[PDB]
């Protein structure tokens, strides 16, 4: 029944503060050690901190000692991570996870924390029109921070879609393209709409791809 | 601090095959080692605890073994669900340390890219930036070279590449190469092309356009 829901992530300035919460359900929260684990956007898993079942002992990765405080509340079946003096390298997805016979026996979806001096900014969406199998797509350019979502035909177009991982440009803003290859015979008998969603800047854009 | 070293960093294998990933600890950690599985974009799944025990819901093909400093994950028969990145962990002592991971990807046959090029759309140009995009679709193996020629002059430093994960249907990669230019310097020049070298191509491929078409 085990369920773990992290929340509280977001984008913050270097030196800022954030408090993560993790709501635990479906297991006896209070008899288990609880931990935070993080994963920087391109990298491997990295243990952050662990708190004992009773809250009596806490253990920290040394690059976060003093700056971070792991705690728990038995009344609420919730774990917390208080994060201060945030650094760019704290940027990561943060997971909470109980220890059974194994550390991190179950994982929630995580919560994304971005520490940057750059400003939030919604993307621009540009057609990549076609002109055998044809190919077409959208350019989703100059946004910050991650993530954006892009879909095609509001989820009806699934096979042969390719949304590329975003790359950080020289300007410090992200940019990607989403493309799909269809049969050429369908150009005309099939409308092509890319649906771009950037929650951090509160931006939605839909775009028809023609000719 | 105990370091955890995984080997190899990556490996290709085909469905039904048998793979073996190894981890080495800088110190004795008895049997207090676990293994985790992560698929791209997803949360991890815990597989093995205390060196050799399957966690709940983990199928028979998975097996771990080892002791002291020499640990092993064995998959007896790769299925589609098993292509993912695998991490080892020591929790003998704090700090708990993961290994760097081994990425496990699907071995398949050579497939040559379908190449497409996209001039900056009129909407983008109406904004003071140009983006020329070179698309490489559905190819294997991952290695590919993409060069830009602007009026037969080779570019360097000004293009950015991005590559999808191994696709789940056909096990190919796809790649975007984006030449980033001022609206100004982009219209100074007349013929745009990207050349693709790929093992499945008998000849390097070129796709071109002229600005005004």
């Amino acid at each position: 029944e085990v369920q773990l829901v992290e929340s509280g992530g977001g984008l913050v300035q270097p030196g800022g503060s954030l408090r993560l919460s993790c709501a635990a359900s479906g297991f006896a929260f209070s008899t288990y050690d609880m931990s935070w684990v993080r994963q920087a956007p391109g990298k491997g898993l990295e243990w952050v901190a662990t708190i004992s079942s009773g809250g009596s002992y806490t253990y920290y990765l040394d690059s976060v000692k003093g700056r971070f405080t792991i705690s728990r509340d038995s009344s609420k079946n919730t774990l917390y991570l208080q994060m201060n003096s945030l650094r760019a390298e704290d940027t990561a997805v943060y997971y909470c996870a109980p220890t059974t016979v194994v550390p991190f026996a179950y994982w929630g979806q995580g919560t994304l924390v971005t520490v940057s001096s750059a400003s939030t900014k919604g993307p621009s969406v540009f057609p990549l029109a076609p002109s055998g199998t044809a190919a077409l797509g959208c350019l989703v350019k100059d946004y910050f921070p991650e993530p954006v979502t892009v879909s095609w035909n509001s989820g009806a177009l699934t096979s042969g879609v390719h949304t590329f991982p975003a790359v950080l440009q020289s300007s410090g803003l992200y940019s990607l393209s989403s493309v799909v290859t269809v049969p050429s015979s369908s150009l005309g008998t099939q409308t092509y709409i890319c649906n771009v969603n950037h929650k951090p800047s509160n931006t939605k854009v839909d775009k028809k791809v023609e000719p | 601090d105990i370091q955890m070293t995984q080997s190899p960093s990556s490996l290709s294998a085909s469905v039904g095959d048998r793979v073996t990933i190894t981890c080495k600890a800088s110190q004795n950690v008895r049997t207090v080692v676990a293994w985790y599985q992560q698929k791209p974009g997803k949360a991890p799944k815990t597989l093995i605890y205390l060196a050799s025990n399957r966690h709940t819901g983990v199928p028979s093909r998975f097996s771990g073994s080892g002791s002291g400093t020499d640990f092993t994950l064995t998959i007896s028969s790769l299925q589609p669900e098993d292509f993912a990145t695998y991490f080892c962990l020591q929790h003998w002592s704090y700090p708990l340390t993961f290994g760097q991971g081994t990425k496990v990807e699907i071995k398949r046959t050579v497939a040559a890219p379908s190449v497409f090029i996209f001039p900056p759309s009129d909407e983008q140009l109406k904004s003071g930036t140009a983006s020329v995009v070179c698309l490489l679709n559905n190819f294997y193996p991952r290695e590919a070279k993409v060069q830009w020629k602007v009026d037969n002059a080779l570019q360097s430093g000004n293009s950015q590449e991005s590559v999808t994960e191994q696709d789940s249907k056909d096990s190919t990669y796809s790649l975007s190469s984006t030449l980033t230019l001022s609206k100004a310097d982009y219209e100074k020049h007349k013929v745009y092309a990207c050349e693709v070298t790929h093992q499945g191509l008998s000849s390097p491929v070129t796709k071109s356009f002229n600005r005004g078409e």
